[PDB]
RNA sequence: UAUCUGGUUGAUCCUGCCAGUAGUCAUAUGCUUGUCUCAAAGAUUAAGCCAUGCAUGUCUAAGUAUAAGCAAUUUAUACAGUGAAACUGCGAAUGGCUCAUUAAAUCAGUUAUCGUUUAUUUGAUAGUUCCUUUACUACAUGGUAUAACUGUGGUAAUUCUAGAGCUAAUACAUGCUUAAAAUCUCGACCCUUUGGAAGAGAUGUAUUUAUUAGAUAAAAAAUCAAUGUCUUCGGACUCUUUGAUGAUUCAUAAUAACUUUUCGAAUCGCAUGGCCUUGUGCUGGCGAUGGUUCAUUCAAAUUUCUGCCCUAUCAACUUUCGAUGGUAGGAUAGUGGCCUACCAUGGUUUCAACGGGUAACGGGGAAUAAGGGUUCGAUUCCGGAGAGGGAGCCUGAGAAACGGCUACCA
RNA sequence: GUCGGAUUUCCAACGGGGCCUUUCCUUCUGGCUAACCUUGAGCUUGGCGAACCAGGACUUUUACUUUGAAAAAAUUAGAGUGUUCAAAGCAGGCGUAUUGCUCGAAUAUAUUAGCAUGGAAUAAUAGAAUAGGACG
RNA sequence: ACCCACUCGGCACCUUACGAGAAAUCAAAGUCUUUGGGUUCUGGGGGGAGUAUGGUCGCAAGGCUGAAACUUAAAGGAAUUG
RNA sequence: GAAUUUGGACAAACUUGGUCAUUUAGAGGAACUAAAAGUCGUAACAAGGUUUCCGUAGGUGAACCUGCGGAAGGAUCAUU
RNA sequence: UCUAAGGGUCGGGUACGAUCAACUU
RNA sequence: CUCUUAAGGUAGCCAAAUGCCUCGUCAUCUAAUUAGUGACGCGCAUGAAUGGAUUAACGAGAUUCCCACUGUCCCUAUCUA
């Protein structure tokens, strides 16, 4: 099937290499998963040396790390919003590595209030003493406060769903965030 | 070089696993990662204070120089981040007791930290397959 | 192709086993074990062709199934178990103890050792790095791993292993002026009191070496085995002490007695 | 598959077929050594030649070369040991001029004649 | 063993070829053939086609036996003796054979994996899994189905098999059982300033993502943000923990989580011993099998530099639809235009690219040789490739397997 | 100078090494401080680091040639040895052969390419000329 | 403009053979078995044949590049005597 | 959890063209080699009875002849 | 039903932004 | 060799739109060809600005064969104005 050898396509000089060495299994490929959103369905793949590989399809949720706070949570995905490789993946809402997505941002909002408690968007003394200590850090950035109002966060998939069956990533911040927002809003 | 107006590609260009945190403020706003390639090759000043990415750079990328170290004269630099160098040698034909000129073209990836021209004598270090035909990486420029 | 090979033709086996070219197409292919196939004794060669203790492979097979032969104090019933450099072969019958040490000629020479000597062995340390849970370990040349080693142990040293527990009693640091034993190379089987070494970053570090008769030779770093501080070694050297007598004058020694 | 068996021919034929000079001489050699054919002489010529090819090799090498001294004494040891070369001639230059028949002299059937008991070589 | 000779004219000296001469692990064939040792052998044409018969099976003390098998142990009423069949576990990826293809391809020498997979061998290696984790609960151990077998049948036939009835596990599927200690999160109160608390949870390994450490040429002072262990709150201040490589985002460790959840022994032989509150009470040896991970070994995949025969009546080739490179991703055990999307216009060649031929598998080597060479290498070892031609794929650590399967063509 | 085998003080040759003749033919943090002006009564307390080491900025590039390491085994050359000789093969040989002893299975060749080391003649490259030249 | 002596370059010439060559002959056709100053082109027994075909150039004539089948033991060079 | 099925890539094979390479038929035309005492001439070798040959062009049964330019391998190394 | 590309006009002390509208692929 | 002209048809070309004999002879295309084409040449009676031999392109020019297509035909039938 899909083979990764190079005794096919032409040599450097442009010459064509003649046939040799009928296809080998250790030089194979397979076909893309094209993992979509919703109705979780993961299929297993028997790879070389056993080494089971999980092929994601129709996945639901993921583990996304808000880098600044050194935390991660389980949140959903709204859809693909920007894909550097092929714009076709965006329209079909296809999940790949480094495909910008919008996530649910719900657990993050309550975690922020649980951890900082000052405010986001818009009882016992054991709590605010932490808050008093965990002060001077509720000024994260003005470009993520506005995202919290709508309850969707621009996230990037840093995992390979086709290989590990999981969609993990991080929330865009700082320079990276300003790089995609200008690409998104241009008209 | 001309700094290639770094943020030009569709995907954001960054050094992997090099995180800058916006909560705190200090000097060196964008952290830069680099390494010394060893074998006495020095890390050029441009790589330290540049802005390029070139994840194949032997000083600021994910590639490592190991194996043969070669030398040749740059003969074509019309690629992007790649040059072709010519390595001449005399092949000894045993019957006639004398030598004959020969040459080869070794396409080598050139880091943005270097500036090269046709005629520059450059040394390259072996590394893992970078592209279909690139297996060496420009590591020291000896002429201008 | 399609998987590993399982036979070994004669004319392919390592030449230091001294196997005659005729008398059979195939040779004993060493199984996986503590030592490289290329430098390996295996017992069907040791017991039958060196000691003459058995006339066929089937008698060699019979001896092993009596749990008599034991390498490093463990039974090792297998007939093609690869016996390597400086393993100790102990036989209950005749109370005979053997050590595998290369002769001056680069062959595994029969070498009987005292019973006290069979109570330990040396292994050259190949790599020393942290394992899981931050537990440092070493790797000797025979694949033996030893957790919690002395931090001062570095690569290319040698260690004295109890051979009853996997523990180390002593280690000899790698320094110029230490007695060594060349394993592998054209100078195989020589002992030479290191003079110095070169760095040569980029691999294949060389070392210069000179025997008692003031003959200098050089071999690669991987082909050197320190066997203790100058003078006395920590193992019983075989007869000859690896001097590499030239063909010119050895015959006179050979003709000395006749 | 078994190790091939080395073999080698023990004789070489002369280049020119019909020399009146060579035909007479070899026939004389069989006359007083009782050899059946010309092959028993060609072999001695071949044996002598590979002796000289080695003998010539050592001489052109430098004197006191460890190769010549060791091997050169090896060759004259064997030639003397058989009796082909006289003891007084051990210079490795007197091997180069040995003779055709000195080997034929040390043949058993010749030596038996010399040690009586046959009263004719064909006996 | 650095050797030449016959043939152009009436005669001569040259150029020059024809003939002779010698050898051939170079074949065939003719005539002849007494002995000993040794030994090639349907390669050359047809990698043409094949009757028949063989060439891959396998058990110990140590997985499973109610044979409605065989004899007697008699130590045994459950078994422990031998032991067909069958399940299970391994192997069938080795070997053997051929040389069709193949001309920077294979291959030889030499590098790399800081670029990956590795059954097996050898050496090390899980006190953390009663999940509302105080009755959910078997842990002196928990379920299901089936073969063999009994019986009924079909077909002309195949190493074909249906329905019915039983029965096992190292088959399959579940499943608890052991110390602490410390740490970090939460968090009842005194109530307060210097603030500590009861109590709870988590804290193995494995997968995925993110973030932190993974230093280390030299010596002294300034006051601050606030003491910072203990204070004679003057500050003595040190211990401040840190491996390897030329080199790393390395080894390894820490925090946050994630998993549709891996592993963390419901297995077998032999000898049976010590402790008592002698109860089938508590402990106890030598092994076998399996098992996560790391390392080694047997490998494999890819890879560097250089090296190949005849051809110009082959001078340009490559990029339509991958050609050369960049970025991103998908795929792979992994690098890589391997593939896809976007972008650039590159890449080889008179130092012979590309195209053509090869009565071309490459080498180690073979014959002949003064030195130099010429010619051969299907064939005893190493390497590759193939199983009438093509293509795809299951099982497995390992196959694009063919004494495996599927399809097409013959 | 022992009865054909080696020593010395030797007249020579052959080839190496060190110093000087304007002849640095790179070096710092520290160790041996080393060869120590170190001397203590004729064997004593203290000289200048590579003669050995970790890191130093630098570091003119080649070709050549010497040595060395790798270049499977078989085959080739070749040491030894009774296969009765030999083609071969890697055996065997010596004992009072009652208990045993013991030598071997060498060595070399292995184009070219790659790696390390010494020479620096021969054959090429570059350097300080509208001096950012070197020392400072 | 002549004469004498000398010199640099050229077109040549006369005698000699130390040397070269198969020889006719050569001051280069020498310094080549005592075989190496640098370099380009061409040749490999006689015929078929400078033919066929294919390119390419030309208005054409024709040029350049250029085989194979086949057939043969001599073609040839320089001198000697007739 | 079987039959069946949507779409995808790998993709054998067939049909129809195209191209290239190798063998091969063919009326007829035109060469070349050989034998045979064929027919016509006598162009070459002697100043070969018009000196021979080269390039080019034209012509004629055929060897060849003729022009123009050359060469000596000429039948002259030579006229102060 | 979408996507990419192809423009005009205004704007810095002595690279970008705003507005408008084309059918071609 | 002969008779004879002002000179005896050259290079080319041909059963040609020029060939009587003729449906010439050989080959090809065909199941079968007075047709077509390629060859042949004693050509009733070709042939050189009466222009000769070829010729890419062009043609409501003349002719032959092949593929596609078809009620031209086998073999007719139906419908509309
Ligand atoms: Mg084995
Ligand atoms: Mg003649
Ligand atoms: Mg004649
Ligand atoms: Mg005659
Ligand atoms: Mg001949
Ligand atoms: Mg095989
Ligand atoms: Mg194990
Ligand atoms: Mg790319
Ligand atoms: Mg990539
Ligand atoms: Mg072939
Ligand atoms: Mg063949
Ligand atoms: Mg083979
Ligand atoms: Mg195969
Ligand atoms: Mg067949
Ligand atoms: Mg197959
Ligand atoms: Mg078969
Ligand atoms: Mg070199
Ligand atoms: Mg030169
Ligand atoms: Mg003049
Ligand atoms: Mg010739
Ligand atoms: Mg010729
Ligand atoms: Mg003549
Ligand atoms: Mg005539
Ligand atoms: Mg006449
Ligand atoms: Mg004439
Ligand atoms: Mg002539």
């Amino acid at each position: 099937g899909i083979s990764r050898d190079s005794r096919h396509k032409r040599s450097a000089t442009g010459a064509k290499r003649a046939q040799f060495r009928k296809k080998r299994k250790f030089e194979l490929g397979r076909q893309p998963a094209n993992t979509k959103i919703g109705a979780k369905r993961i299929h297993s793949v028997r790879t070389r040396g056993g080494n089971k590989k999980y092929r994601a399809l129709r996945i639901e949720t993921g583990n996304f790390s808000w880098a600044s706070e050194g935390i991660s949570k389980k949140t959903r995905i709204a859809g693909v919003v920007y894909h550097p490789s092929n714009n076709e993946l965006v329209r079909t809402n296809t999940l790949t590595k480094a495909a910008i997505v919008q996530i649910d941002a719900t657990p993050f909002r309550q975690w922020f209030e649980a951890h900082y408690g000052q405010t986001l968007g818009k009882k016992s003394k054991n709590a605010e003493r932490k808050w008093a200590a965990r002060a001077a850090s509720a000024k994260i950035e003005s470009s993520v406060e506005s995202q919290f109002s709508a309850g969707r966060l621009y996230a990037c998939i840093s995992s390979r769903p086709g290989q590990s069956g999981r969609c993990d990533g991080y929330i865009l911040e700082g320079e990276e965030l300003a790089f995609y927002l200008r690409r998104l809003t241009a008209k | 070089s001309t700094e290639l107006t770094v943020q030009s590609e569709r995907a954001f260009q960054k050094q992997p696993h090099i995180f800058n945190n916006p909560k705190v403020k200090t000097s060196k706003r964008t952290k830069r990662w680099y390494k010394n390639a060893g074998l006495g090759f020095k890390t050029p000043k441009t790589a330290i204070e540049g802005s390029y990415i070139d994840k194949k750079c032997p000083f600021t990328g994910l590639v490592s120089i190991r194996g043969k170290i070669l030398t040749g004269t740059v003969v074509s630099t019309k690629m992007h981040r790649t040059i072709v160098i010519r390595r001449a040698y005399l092949h000894y034909i045993p019957k006639y007791n004398r030598y004959e000129k020969r040459h080869k073209n070794v396409p080598v990836h050139v880091s943005p930290a270097f500036r090269v021209q046709v005629g520059d004598i450059v040394t390259v270090g072996q590394c893992r397959p970078i592209s279909k035909t690139v297996r060496f990486n420009v590591v020291k420029v000896s002429a201008a | 192709a399609r998987g590993p090979k399982k036979h070994l033709k004669r004319l392919a086996a390592p030449h230091h086993w001294l196997l005659d070219k005729l008398s059979g197409c195939y040779a004993p292919r060493p199984s996986a074990g503590p030592h490289k196939l290329r430098e390996s004794l295996p017992l069907i060669v040791f017991l039958r062709n060196r000691l003459k203790y058995a006339l066929n492979g089937r008698e060699v097979k019979a001896i092993l199934m009596q749990r008599h032969v034991k390498v490093d104090g463990k039974v090792r019933t297998d007939t093609t178990y690869p016996a390597g450099f400086m393993d100790v072969i102990t036989l209950d019958a005749t109370n005979e103890n053997f050590r595998l040490v290369y002769d001056v000629k680069g062959r595994f020479a029969v070498h009987r050792i005292t019973d006290e000597e069979a109570s330990y062995k040396l292994g050259k340390v190949k790599k020393v790095q942290l394992g899981k849970k931050g537990v440092p370990y070493v790797v000797t040349h025979d694949g033996r791993t030893i957790r919690y080693p002395d931090p001062n142990i570095k690569v290319n040293d040698t260690v004295k292993i109890d051979l009853a527990s996997g523990k180390i009693t002593d280690f000899i640091k790698f320094d110029a002026g230490k007695l060594v034993y060349v394993t592998g190379g054209r100078n195989l089987g020589r002992i030479g009191t290191i003079v110095h070494k070169e760095r040569h970053d980029g691999g294949f570090d060389l070392v210069h070496i000179k025997d008692s008769l003031d003959n200098t030779f050089v071999t690669r770093l991987n082909n050197v085995f320190v066997i203790g501080e100058q003078g006395k070694p920590y193992i019983s050297l075989p007869k000859g002490k690896g001097i590499k007598l030239s063909i010119a004058e050895e015959r006179d020694r050979r003709r000395a007695q006749q | 598959p078994r190790a091939p068996r080395t073999y080698s021919k023990t004789y070489s034929t002369p280049k020119r077929p019909y020399e009146s000079s060579r035909l007479d001489a070899e026939l004389k050699l069989a006359g007083e050594f009782g050899l059946k054919n010309k092959k028993e002489i060609y072999r001695i010529s071949f044996q002598l030649s590979k002796i000289r090819r080695a003998a010539r090799d050592l001489l052109t090498r430098d004197e006191k070369d460890p190769k010549r001294l060791f091997e050169g004494n090896a060759l004259i040891r064997r030639l003397v040991r058989v009796g082909v070369l006289s003891e007084d001639k051990k210079k490795l230059d007197y091997v180069l001029a040995l003779k055709v028949e000195d080997f034929l002299e040390r043949r058993l059937q010749t030596q038996v004649y010399k040690l009586g008991l046959a009263k004719s070589v064909h006996h």
